[PDB]
RNA sequence: UCCACCAAAGUUAUCGCUUUGGUCAAUUAAUGCAGGUAAGCAACAUCCAGCAAACAGA
DNA sequence: ACCCGGGATAA
DNA sequence: CGAGCTGTTTGCTGGATGTTTATCCCGGGT
């Protein structure tokens, strides 16, 4: 049978025990560095051998091995046995101590006390790998093929002689016929030489981009020929022969000045990101043991730290056949579960059959995706009165994202914006010596500070970063509790109030007393103070009980807990995955509640590509999770579905001028056509009363549906499309 | 129409017993929570439930047997009802009446007023007076402060129907 | 640099339209659905290319 | 002699 | 489909490959 593998979510403190939870978190921060480092030292080797001599053979250095060395050389531990080491090994790690030095104190680093990083080293190298070869073979073809239309200057011709022609009075159809025999024909001959390895013929390059296309191929050997003739073919084929080229390609688009792209991948979040987790690491690292743990003990290991008898480390799937085996991946606040069933030892509705087709009969359900609504869904017997429409928003999914945001952007410390402004003015893409040695130093001039603030649910907090701030409660119009944005706590019985403003002003501060009261007892803020912080709090609460007048205690306790306001990162970006599988879960029950268990799904063919000014969009995802869900989709073509009126098939236009919907853009471009709400050309269209002819209204979804329906309806009828939208 | 009564201590020691008259054919869904919860049939009631915030010469409140700070309570019929009807007006003192964080919130909390509060008409539903004992009610009173605070740990020690 | 869902009307299957009625787990909480207490279901890390927010520079 | 690490290798 | 040119951090969307466990022996201590 095939191997499969699911992944469980999950927090640490559901599942972990508390004794061993700090174990853990320092472990992660340990890895993440190193990872961090394992990039850049990588990369700050290459970039020195290379511009060191253009004969350094850097295509065999594209290997787990060799990173398993570059990690381990952040690591500080006891020798070996020297002599055991292989020829491989001894020249990796002399080639990693030549720069040894040098990157330690460009990055002003120091090798970590980690003692058992062999399996860790192991793990994150693969990673590493497999994301080198995977951005090599998917990018490297693009990148040549940018790289050959700047060479042959397409743009710069063709501006050429578009403008000559012009001035001659040529008719835009010959410019483009006389571009396309002139440009666009030479520079395809000149694709086919460059992709067969020859040289293009004379003429059709100038001097300087012949001796960059010979500077490029010399780092080919001379002999070497691409397999099936195809260079593009080859890059997939035999991988490995083409990371020096890569390399030299992306100095050649930083020759002409071409927007820089990640050639060597790198890690630069500052929050710690996921690490795996086996019986080995936890037996060594977590548990601290100190003796070999066999594969009969792998089990009990893990038992002394998880409770395996939950429902995240039982047994799932068909039959139940998907076992847990010792793997997890955790970052500090999630984790993952991975089960395997092994063990670790090593369609369009146009084209569909008659059959096919005429099942859907009076189920099927015709969805128009758009930008800000991402699904407008009508049935068939739909009709003027019986409205069985209903809309998806882009708002409904993005409430949490935008809700995440904006907190973010409210509690972000003037340190932190400041340090990432500076450090953004070394560009980290660029394959320049210089630029990222100045971006390792920039990084390393601000690491600590951003390490600190995003590594605050679990790294040491001394920085203040919010100096001579005073935080007082506030409840809102639901009652709700909060500090200055940190909910609290629902007040059930806060409206019951006596006639407002009394006599005596120190009433209203001292209600900070009750309110901090209130809040202390709040499991998620208790577990977020140590113990003297909290002894701290209650003696500056008894103190304001003592002078509740007194503002010097409101500030000390202020400063004491504007720990609380530093928000929990990975927290976020957990509950985000949450949003989003409730999300879906809840658009299905909508689609099943509204439309019928057994509804059928048609949905347009629009792709939307991700354009600027924007937002992205689930188009692909949306599809995939909608089979999932087992809701027969299909495709139908949008090809002049949204400009006909469906009542006399009359084409429609933007009327309405309305202020821009975006409010931020209103001081700017105040007034704009509407783009949702349409009118028809007919003039009548209508039972209108002649007053002001009030042509009909449609709104652009409704009409798309409309005529899907149409088109559905033809198509059922005759197996043919609608000649209007054909 | 049934009558309760609570127990008050105050820092362990009682200090007296109030006696309600309930609104049962007025307002019979919140008298049948009320006395619910007097009697503890479901598990749970005032016993024991402490009162959180009393304002001088205005209101006394509690009913809260689950946080004891006023952000707890539940009723029987779930975590909460809507409001029933407003027959019943804050005309008078000593009127006891439930306590809510808007329309159609209302939960186990519970108030007692010592002033007229016409102010508070259609807002919170009145569902009972207090019939003997509004001396205990006054002694537990003088124990509050204007911002809700008490001067000491009253609690319901112990609740029943007579 | 803002917008959660369900309905009525301006209205004509009428807008990031307006005026009203109804709903709220608010959240820097937690593995998510449902079943009512059992018993089933659910892929995740990394890297890279794009696009949105903040900042700074052209 | 006898044992306790802990690096390094390899399927 | 719909709205008006460069760098970092975050995130949202899209594409590609994986998801450990025995064995040897030299340094060191008693
Ligand atoms: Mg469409
Ligand atoms: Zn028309």
């Amino acid at each position: 049978p095939s191997k499969r593998v699911i992944t469980i979510k999950t927090t640490i403190k559901g599942i972990w025990k508390y004794d061993y939870r700090q174990p853990l978190y320092d472990l992660v921060h340990t890895t993440n560095l190193l990872v961090t480092h394992t990039y850049a030292f990588t990369k700050y080797i290459f970039l020195k051998e290379l511009a060191t001599d253009e004969n350094f053979a850097f295509n065999e250095l594209i290997t787990k091995d060799f990173f398993v060395e570059v990690f381990l050389s952040l690591v500080s531990a006891k020798a070996g046995n020297s002599e055991r080491l292989k020829d491989t090994t001894k020249r990796y790690r002399s080639l990693i101590g030549k720069h040894k030095d040098a990157y330690f104190e460009d990055a002003k680093y120091t090798p970590i006390s980690l003692a058992y990083a062999q399996q860790i080293a192991l793990y994150e190298c693969a990673k590493v790998q497999t994301a080198y070869f995977n951005n090599m073979k998917a990018h490297f073809g693009n990148r040549l093929r940018a790289l050959i239309n700047k060479l042959f200057k397409k743009k710069e011709k063709v501006e050429s002689l578009t403008k000559e022609m012009e001035a001659n009075n040529f008719s835009i159809k010959e410019i483009k016929q006389a571009i396309r025999k002139n440009v666009y024909q030479p520079c395809n001959q000149v694709k086919l030489a460059i992709t067969k390895k020859n040289m293009p013929e004379s003429g059709l390059l100038d001097d300087k981009s012949v001796t960059q296309l010979n500077e490029f191929f010399s780092m080919y050997a001379v002999d070497y020929t691409f397999q099936k003739e195809s260079i593009f073919y080859d890059v997939v084929a035999n991988p490995e022969k083409h990371f020096k080229a890569f390399y030299k390609l992306a100095q050649l688009s930083e020759a002409y000045e071409v927007k820089p792209f990640a050639c060597f991948p790198l890690r630069r979040t500052f929050i710690p990101c996921y690490m795996t987790v086996d019986s080995k690491i936890l037996n060594y690292h977590i548990l601290k043991n100190k003796k070999v743990l066999k594969m009969d003990e792998k089990f009990n290991a893990w038992g002394r730290v998880v409770n395996l008898e939950r429902k995240a480390f039982k047994s799932q799937g068909c039959k139940k056949t998907l076992h847990f085996q010792g793997t997890l991946e955790t970052d500090g606040v999630g984790v993952s579960i991975l089960k395997q069933n092994t063990d670790t030892n090593r369609k369009y509705i146009e084209k569909l059959e008659d059959a096919e087709l005429k099942q859907t009969l009076g189920k099927c359900v015709l969805m128009d995706p758009g930008r800000r609504d991402l699904l407008y869904c009508m049935k068939e017997t739909s009709r003027a009165d019986k409205k069985e429409i209903m809309i998806f928003t882009k708002n409904d999914r993005s409430k949490c994202s935008r809700h995440f945001r904006r907190l973010r952007k409210l509690l972000q410390p003037s340190q932190i914006r400041e340090a990432e402004t500076y450090l953004s003015g070394f560009a980290t893409k660029s394959v320049n010596m210089e630029k990222f040695v100045e971006y390792i130093q920039a990084r390393a001039s601000v690491k600590d500070i951003l390490y600190e603030y995003y590594g605050n649910e679990t790294a040491k907090s001394i920085t203040e970063f919010y100096p001579e701030s005073q935080f007082d409660f506030k409840v809102d119009q639901k009652c709700n509790l909060y500090y200055e944005n940190l909910f609290v706590a629902k007040i059930r019985g806060f409206y019951p109030q006596p006639e407002h403003e009394p006599n005596d002003i120190t009433l209203k501060s001292h209600m900070y007393h009750t309110y901090l009261q209130i809040m202390l007892n709040q499991k998620h803020i208790s577990e977020r103070l140590n113990s003297e912080k909290r002894r701290k709090i209650e003696d500056l609460a008894k103190a304001i009980l003592e002078q509740p007048h007194e503002s010097g205690h409101k500030t000390t306790i202020s400063s004491l807990l504007g720990k609380l306001r530093l928000l929990p990162f990975r927290k976020m970006k957990f509950s985000t995955k949450l949003f989003s599988d409730n999300n879906d879960r809840k658009l299905v029950k909508n689609i099943k509640k509204k439309f019928g268990a057994d509804a059928v799904l048609v949905l347009g063919n629009w792709s939307a590509p991700n354009t600027k000014y924007q937002d992205p969009t689930r188009n692909k995802g949306l599809r995939r999770m909608l089979k999932k869900n087992g809701f027969p989709l299909y495709l139908i073509d949008e090809f002049r579905t949204s400009s006909f009126c469906p009542k006399c098939e009359s084409d429609l236009e933007k009327f309405k001028v309305i202020p821009n919907p975006r409010p931020h853009n209103q001081e700017k471009q105040p007034k704009v056509l509407c783009h949702g709400l349409l009118r028809c050309k007919n003039m009548s269209c209508l039972e209108q009363q002649t007053s002001e002819g009030n042509q009909r209204l449609w709104n652009r979804d409704q009409a798309a549906v409309l005529n899907f329906r149409k088109i559905l309806n033809c198509l059922r009828e005759t197996k043919q499309r609608p000649p209007l939208f054909s | 129409m049934s009558q309760v009564y609570f127990d008050v201590e105050a820092d362990g020691q009682p200090i007296g017993r109030v006696v309600f008259k309930l609104y049962n054919d007025i307002v019979p869904k919140t008298a049948e929570n009320f006395r619910a919860l007097c009697t503890g049939e479901k598990g749970f009631g005032y016993a024991g439930s402490p009162f959180h915030r009393v304002i001088p010469d205005f209101m006394l409140q509690g009913g809260d047997f689950t946080a004891g700070n006023g952000t707890g309570g539940k009723s029987i019929y779930g975590g909460k009802f809507p409001d029933e009807n407003f027959k019943k007006h804050h005309d008078r003192p000593g009127l006891l009446s439930m306590a809510n964080a808007g329309p159609n919130t209302n939960g186990s909390q519970f108030f007692i007023t010592t002033v007229p509060c016409p102010w508070l008409d259609g807002k919170h539903v009145v569902f009972g007076e207090v019939v003997d004992g509004y001396d205990i009610v006054k002694k537990v009173e003088s124990l509050g402060s204007p911002s809700g605070a008490t001067k000491a740990r009253i609690v319901v020690a112990k609740s029943g129907e007579l």
